[PDB]
């Protein structure tokens, strides 16, 4: 609680950054709903 | 469509502990395979196994060693279940002769003793047509006599005779369609005949469990296959209402046809086609039915009509009914079905009847003496006999094993009971165990099942008798707690 | 056995990430992993926990990335034997419960492993760039690509 | 017909209806266009006087068929 928020803030600012993006891929990766497929054709 | 009768099936689901335990155990087998490769590379151990000839040393691996993979570290170590040689008639009783193997079963030695009275329960006489004494085998003496065996050309050339157009007849009268052709193999008839009745421009539907003889004659012909969940209709119908209304891939253009191929009893899960909802689904979206019913031509039915006297349809829904003699008959065979126009299209362009070679006539006589002995045109009641026997038998083992807390799957109906062992090594355990008691089995692993669901089928039979039924009951029940396999939570 | 036999699929190893009990065996295998690690003496927590990422990392790497073709032989003639094992799961679909499980299941093991290193510098850079090798391949983008002919055949 | 606009609005209905196509210049007279959104065929303009464009068309047309549900137009005028 309290002291995790103390390591937190004792940590560089590019080091949250990082987690920061990181978070954000994990909320992009959980909502991204869309299934492709991964084919690829053309009418001959 | 409704069922008259309650359709009654159950597949219980694998307890978790079971599961993780299975993965620990093929995990462990993969980490050692991995070793075992490791040191054969680096000769460190010799390998058992042949090598190319120093003359083709230079040439292009002839196979790939990691498709080999489960072959060398998993199956060698349980080989000695499959492949068992026999020397008897395939009875109710059996005569396996023994082998043993000192290298770890890389090589297997023959020694004299064999086992004798064995308890059969992997062969496939469900009627129990399977006899060296009868009158069907004085009647296939008398045409192996004058016929000779085998014949030497093709039907459309001089190989045709007239035996083959008795027994065509013969099994028209039978199924109850117009009319019917004979194929001398039963996995040919499917891989040569699914090609002439689709083609290019054509989608088929395939089950989950289909045999590989039906995806065979899938794949040759050049339809597009799109395959739906195991007696799933709801995926069924999905199915059939995406392909008929976005049509073709690439070019969304009308299907020129759509054929369901399905089964009457698979062996494997044990489970019944829901058929009268598949023809009210192909009724409903205009698609034509293949079904094949080598299991269930002679084991299902209050007489033995198959599948369609089992629920009480009419032949005419389906537009192809393929079967196979060699399960219920007891002679090597196959057959399609229906109108007299298909069985003309085919007589014509089926690539069995244009280039291979027609069946042997001992075997037709074989064929026409069993079913007239089933449908009791010789008046002998052995017809009935045999089938409520296989009813009893068939109720009598699943309840009872069901009762002592064993998973089992499928109908309460089907002649076929796979019992589930979940674990690896419990396969090979079983199988031994089993044989050191007298009794045969069949059992089958991860690359042919899913990885969880390890089993090993029981084939029952009008053969056996309730004693027979009960010494081989009493069997698998210290033999289920020798290995702790009854993982059923409703019952114990 | 024979491949076939019991189901019509060509290649049984698509789904065998889809299984029950995959899951949570996947994730007691990491849980064992970290306790043997634990068991020995001399080592220190966040060094165990720098070596915890860095062993399953690089096991999933080998495992997920590198090996390719299938263990047995299958009946579809050779679809898969030049793909990956990820190239493989669900016949190529991109998103999947299982695909997106085994993605994000690191990124959460780099955080605990961030959180217990004291936020040391040196674990930093090991870690995140253990974490780059495992998540690049997993982009959509990277789907049978090989970077300067590498594992292509 | 006692009217040149009434030409066009009143008879391009009649010969085309729902389901098939009209291709139209950038440059037709009130009457044409008129006439063309009274029934109920679907309209895709092409340019001026480009023979490319109008090839262009008359091909994705045939091709693709009708948006909603790719089926071949009934006719194209
Ligand atoms: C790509 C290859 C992937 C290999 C992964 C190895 C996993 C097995 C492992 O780590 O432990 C194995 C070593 O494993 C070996 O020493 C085998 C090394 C590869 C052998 C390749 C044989 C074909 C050439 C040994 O595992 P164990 O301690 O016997 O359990």
């Amino acid at each position: 609680l309290v002291e995790m928020v103390q390591a937190l803030y004792e940590a560089p600012a590019y080091h949250l950054i990082l987690e920061g993006i990181l978070i954000l891929w994990i909320i992009r990766l959980l909502f991204s709903k869309t299934y492709k497929l991964q084919e690829r054709s053309d009418l001959t | 469509g409704l069922y008259k009768r309650p359709f009654n099936e159950a597949f219980e689901e694998t307890p978790m502990l079971v599961a993780v335990l299975t993965y620990v155990g093929y995990g462990v087998l993969t980490l050692f395979g991995y070793l075992r490769d490791f040191l054969r590379y680096w000769r460190i151990e010799k390998c058992h196994h042949a090598t190319e000839r120093e003359e083709q040393k230079d040439f292009v691996s002839l196979y790939q060693d990691f498709e080999n993979f489960y072959t060398r570290n998993l199956y060698m170590r349980i080989r000695d279940n499959w492949n068992r040689p026999i020397c008897s008639v395939p009875g109710a009783r059996v005569d396996i002769m023994e082998r043993q193997s000192h290298d770890y079963n890389w090589s297997f030695k023959y020694t004299g003793n064999i086992i004798k009275g064995v308890i059969n329960m992997g062969s496939y006489n469900y009627l129990g047509f399977a006899r060296n004494t009868g009158s069907c085998q004085e009647a296939a003496a008398k045409v192996l006599e004058e016929y000779g065996a085998g014949v030497c050309s093709t039907r459309q050339e001089i190989g045709n005779l007239d035996k083959h157009e008795e027994l065509e007849e013969l099994v028209a009268r039978f199924l109850g369609v117009e009319a019917a052709m004979a194929y001398g193999m039963g996995f040919a008839t499917n891989s040569m005949n699914i090609p002439a009745l689709v083609g290019k421009g054509c989608l088929i539907l395939s089950d989950e469990l289909n045999h590989a003889s039906l995806v065979l004659g899938a794949r040759l012909s050049g339809a597009t296959i799109r395959i739906f969940k195991h007696n799933n209709m709801q995926s069924l119908e999905k199915l059939l209402k995406d392909a008929i209304v976005y049509g073709q891939p690439r070019t969304r253009r009308p299907w020129k046809k759509i054929l369901i191929l399905v089964e009457g009893i698979y062996s494997m899960e044990g489970s019944i086609v829901r058929l009268p909802e598949v023809i009210a689904l192909k009724k409903k979206y205009k698609a034509y039915l293949y079904l094949d019913e080598a299991h269930s031509i002679g084991a299902l039915g209050p007489t033995g009509r198959g599948v369609v006297e089992y629920f009480g349809l009419d032949p005419e829904d389906v537009d192809v009914m393929m079967g196979t003699f060699t399960k219920s008959f007891g002679a090597s065979g196959g057959y399609i079905g229906g109108k007299k126009e298909l069985i003309d299209y085919l007589r014509t362009h089926s690539h069995s009847a244009v280039y291979a070679t027609s069946l042997s006539p001992p075997v037709v006589e074989q064929i026409i003496t069993s079913m007239k002995c089933i449908m009791g045109q010789d008046g002998t009641s052995l017809g009935k006999e045999c089938v409520q026997q296989l009813a009893e038998n068939t109720r009598y083992f699943r309840r009872r094993l069901k009762e002592m807390g064993f998973i089992i799957y499928g109908n309460e109906d089907s002649p076929v009971v796979p019992l589930m062992l979940y674990m690896p090594a419990k396969i090979g355990a079983f199988g031994r165990e089993m044989l050191k008691r007298n009794i045969g089995v069949v059992v089958v692993g991860f690359p042919a099942t899913p990885i969880i669901e390890s089993r090993a089928r029981f084939c029952l039979s009008a053969a056996h008798t309730k004693e027979i039924l009960d010494t081989a009951l009493k069997e698998i029940d210290e033999v289920g707690d020798l290995l702790q396999l009854k993982y059923s939570r409703h019952r114990l | 056995m024979n491949v076939g036999t019991a189901h019509s699929e060509v290649n049984p190893n698509t789904r065998v990430m889809n299984s029950r009990g995959i899951w949570l065996s996947y994730v007691l295998a990491i849980g064992l992993l970290h306790i043997v690690l634990l068991s020995i003496p001399f080592v220190s927590v966040p060094v165990v926990w720098t070596l915890t990422n860095l062993i399953h990392n690089m096991g999933m790497y080998i495992f997920l990335h590198t090996v390719k073709g299938t263990p047995f032989e299958t009946p579809d003639q050779g679809k898969a034997r030049l793909l990956t094992h990820w190239e493989q799961m669900d016949y190529g679909v991109q998103f999947t419960a299982s695909r997106k499980f085994l993605t994000i299941t690191p990124i959460v093991l780099y955080f605990l492993t961030s959180f217990y290193t004291k936020y040391d510098q040196i674990h930093f850079v090991l870690n995140t760039v253990s974490l780059m090798s495992v998540l690049i391949p997993k982009l959509p983008q990277l789907h049978g690509v090989r970077i300067f002919g590498i594992n292509k055949y």
